[PDB]
């Protein structure tokens, strides 16, 4: 349940999952449970909130600040930092805006990008007016 | 920003800094200058020749 | 080639005209040597024409379901980007030749002009035929795009 | 594949029957409710009485009334203690289904949130959980903006084409008829002189 | 006559044994029902399922004179306990080098395929409108008979519709926007070369 949490996209906060996990898992021994692992639980936090942070940014291309503060059940500041942070490791493509209004996960599309998919469309719509009067022909025979 | 090293602009009395990494100028527009360029030499040379004629 | 033998017989009694009578006289004459000797005096070489019907024609002409569509498929779009700055960026390179010629090349004697000022490989005309060639694309380029938009939506 | 053999009782097929239908309220990704009425497995017997609430639910669920659900769902959660303990999936499927309707039959490709808010009966902070949900079940596709406050589907998973919506279709298509020919007409006329 | 199929071949094979029986051609005009208790004959003979290739000889219309229909049998939602069926298949034509120029060799037509200078491709770009335009009218008059006149809910074609629907264009998108910017490079470019032209001609 713990991988798959991890590997799934559905948003987990961190002080709900927190508390599931406590009385489960954090017992067991090695990386969770004594001292020195204790010292490795805090982590964790780190991992899920820079996940959270990475389909975010491919789900919503225009989010605003704040609403992401109140969804990670971070302070401002502290979230800003996080996000800087992510951007510069490479996973994700980003531009943050420090008068703390809005902040935009962007991907630049040249010219030739929008126009080739494009290409694509109209083509595809040629080819199925084509096919779906293939299977029409074959209608008429079965009636 | 003048030597061009993150090449943006500076706003001052909104006191924000505008960073565009856009490169240099779209290449074919500049490449129709250089061929507009070599046509008008053509020209000149064109009625020096025809100078005889009129 | 089509050929049919002929006899000995014909030949010795220099009887052979008779087989090349009342005719339009083409023949193939490619192929000599001891080919031809043989041929001389062994067979007759005579003309293939083909007839066919208009019905096996048409059938054999006919191309894909997908020819009579084609004008609104289009060209990828980064190609289009190329070809249009190649075109640009070529004819330039020609037409210093071109400025080079007229400065001169108003002398006497043909083909010493030619050499002289580089009037081989004839810079006016390969320019002409590069620009025309590349305008008439471009019409039809614009001609698809205005096209498929507006057709459709 | 089901033999036309008869041999197969009654009894046996209805039980059957049942049972799907119980999966397909609890799953998540099921959209077959109107599949199952297109089917003889219901379509033969409909007045059993373990098909009243039954059926209906189902028709609720299609068009999307959260009303009727609630209605519904008190009397049978009861009845049976599988949905007590799927309360949550059943729950939501009212709700999905509602939204990915909404999407089909308007032809604008962008929607408002507050047109989904007031549909669903469901407050704002709830849009955007249903939206992230949705994407990553692949039930559509798209993206969120919530500074025009929009939400851009890209793609809608195959449906059922009911009886109106064959209508439907036939319109738009008559309306890009009437487009293709204005256009070349023109095209006809001018530029006479070359068509060899 | 069973027994001939097995006698040709075998001499036909000392020709070229790469070849192997995959069908049967049909000499048109067009599909039947009745086809199916054939297919099912030549399939002792194979190894894979007969091909049955809708050679039409009645050449209607310029376009391909083929349709390509496969015997599968499969499975289907409705309720039927299994359905037994020809699936259309998309056939294109490709011909060998020997056959390539035998094909150029007979051909004495100035030729308008070809889709080469600017008149060809002109009237390439009308007659595509029309292609579509004819197309289209088939299939909104087939729409009518399914809601009116009781031929079948084929679920397969109304399906197929869907993405046409989904994946049409729009306007005022930023694509739309993009579209504009290409439009102005390719009028640019032309404009250049049109002037560069009228020097050449003046020489």
């Amino acid at each position: 349940s713990l991988v798959k949490l991890f590997t799934t996209n559905e948003l987990m906060r961190w002080p709900i999952v927190q508390k599931t996990y406590e009385p489960v898992l954090n017992e067991d021994d090695l990386a969770f449970g004594g001292e020195a692992n204790k010292h490795h639980w805090e982590d964790l936090q780190k991992r899920v909130i820079e996940h959270n942070l990475r389909v975010i940014s491919e789900y919503y291309s225009r989010i605003t600040l704040l609403r992401l503060n109140e969804l990670l059940d971070l302070t401002e500041s502290q979230t800003e930092t996080y996000i800087s942070d992510l951007v510069n490791q490479g996973i994700i493509y980003a531009k943050v805006n420090r008068p703390a209004k809005i902040v935009n996960f962007e991907k630049p599309k040249n010219s030739s990008q929008l126009l080739n998919e494009w290409s694509h469309n109209v083509d595809e719509l040629l080819e199925h007016i084509e096919t779906i009067g293939h299977l029409i022909t074959k209608e008429e025979i079965m009636h | 920003i003048l030597d061009k090293i993150f090449y943006g602009v500076l706003d001052q009395g909104n006191g924000w800094l505008y960073v565009y990494e856009t490169p240099n100028q779209d290449a074919t527009y500049d490449s129709a200058l250089e061929l507009v360029g070599q046509l008008n030499k053509v020209v000149d040379q064109l009625f020096e020749k025809a100078s005889v004629l009129y | 080639d089509a050929f049919r033998l002929i006899d000995t017989g014909a030949l010795i009694n220099n009887l052979e005209p008779r087989q090349t009578t009342s005719n339009t006289g083409l023949l193939n004459k490619a192929n000599i040597q001891a080919l031809i000797h043989g041929l001389n005096r062994h067979y007759y070489s005579l003309n293939i024409d083909y007839h066919k019907t208009a019905k096996e024609t048409k059938m054999l002409m006919n191309l894909h379901k997908e020819q009579w569509q084609s004008g609104l498929k289009m060209y990828d779009y980064e190609e289009k980007e190329e070809s249009n700055l190649a075109a640009t960026k070529s004819m330039v390179k020609i037409a210093e030749q071109y400025s080079k010629r007229i400065e001169e090349e108003k002398e006497l004697t043909e083909e010493e002009l030619k050499t002289r000022y580089v009037g081989r490989q004839d810079p006016k005309k390969h320019l002409s035929e590069t620009a025309d060639e590349t305008l008439e694309n471009n019409i039809v380029s614009v001609l698809t795009a205005g096209v498929n938009s507006v057709a459709i939506k | 594949t089901l033999e036309p053999s008869t041999s197969i009782t009654l009894a046996e097929r209805q039980q059957l029957a049942y049972d799907l239908s119980i999966s397909a309220l609890l799953g998540d990704k099921i959209y077959n409710f109107g599949e199952l009425l297109h089917h003889p497995i219901m379509e033969t017997i409909v007045n059993d009485s373990n098909y009243d609430w039954l059926f209906q639910l189902l028709n609720a669920l299609t068009v999307g009334d959260f009303d009727k659900f609630d209605s519904l769902i008190k009397v049978q959660i009861s009845k049976i203690p599988i949905l007590a303990q799927h309360e949550s999936f059943l729950r939501q499927k009212i709700c999905l289904m509602t939204l990915i309707e909404t999407v089909f039959v308007k032809n604008i490709r962008m929607l408002s949130f507050e047109d989904i808010s007031k549909a669903t009966h469901l407050p704002k902070d709830n849009v955007e959980h249903l939206v992230m949900r949705a994407i990553s079940l692949g039930l559509l596709k798209g993206s969120i903006d919530q500074v025009n406050e929009l939400v851009t589907i890209s793609w809608v998973q195959p449906r059922i084409i009911s009886g109106d919506q064959i209508t439907k279709m036939k319109d738009r298509l008559v309306e890009w008829n009437d487009q293709v020919e204005k256009l070349g007409k023109k095209m006809e006329a001018r530029g006479q002189s070359i068509w060899v | 006559d069973h027994n001939y199929i097995e006698n040709m071949n075998e001499m036909c094979k000392k020709i070229n044994a790469k070849e192997k029986l995959i069908g049967w051609y049909h000499s048109g005009p067009k599909l039947r029902a009745s086809d199916l208790k054939i297919n099912e004959l030549f399939k002792k003979y194979t190894q894979n399922n007969p091909l049955l290739l809708i050679v039409d000889v009645k050449q209607q219309g310029v376009g391909l004179p083929t349709d390509a229909y496969v015997a599968i049998e499969q499975v289907k939602d409705d309720g039927t306990s299994t359905e037994k069926t020809f699936l259309h298949l998309p056939c294109t034509i490709e011909a060998e080098e020997a056959e390539e120029i035998g094909v150029e060799h007979l051909l004495r037509d100035v030729r308008d395929q070809a889709a080469g200078g600017l008149s060809i491709r002109l009237t390439n770009q009308l007659k595509s409108l029309k292609g579509l335009q004819s197309k289209l009218k088939d299939v909104v008059e087939y729409l009518d008979k399914v809601i009116n006149k009781e031929l079948p809910i084929n679920h397969t074609i109304l399906g197929k519709l869907q993405d046409v629907f989904n994946l049409l264009p729009n306007l005022g998108t930023p694509d739309d926007d993009e579209i504009d910017v290409e439009n102005h490079d390719r009028i640019n470019i032309s404009n250049n070369l049109q002037k560069a032209l009228t020097v050449k001609t003046n020489d």
